[PDB]
């Protein structure tokens, strides 16, 4: 497997598509977990690293293994400089 | 459950 560390440039969008929380179905993938479900090609997700399937354990230091979608969404928009991405791959 | 996406 693999796991990674992505750092994120940053108000405008992500070009990145999330599915999953502990309140939420994984339809594309019962797996638990935030999921990254679509990367709007040559976004700044894309670009930074990010992919398609990658599970999202921690944003900016807050473990979101357990996030509910809306707490993995306000985490993803709280407003910062750099937004740090630990992932899981495969 | 219900899916559910959010495009950001
Ligand atoms: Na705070």
């Amino acid at each position: 497997g693999s796991v990674e560390e992505i750092r994120l440039p940053r108000g405008g969008p992500l070009g990145l598509s999330i599915v999953g929380g502990s309140d939420h179905s994984s339809h594309p993938f019962q797996e638990p977990g935030v999921f990254i479900s679509k990367v709007l090609p040559r976004g700044l997700a894309a670009r930074s690293g990010l992919r398609v399937g990658d599970r999202i354990l921690a944003v900016n230091g807050q473990d979101v293994r357990d996030a509910t979608h809306q707490e993995a969404v306000s985490a993803l928009l709280r407003p910062c400089l750099e937004l740090s991405l630990l992932v899981r791959r495969d | 459950r219900t899916r559910r996406e959010t495009q950001l």
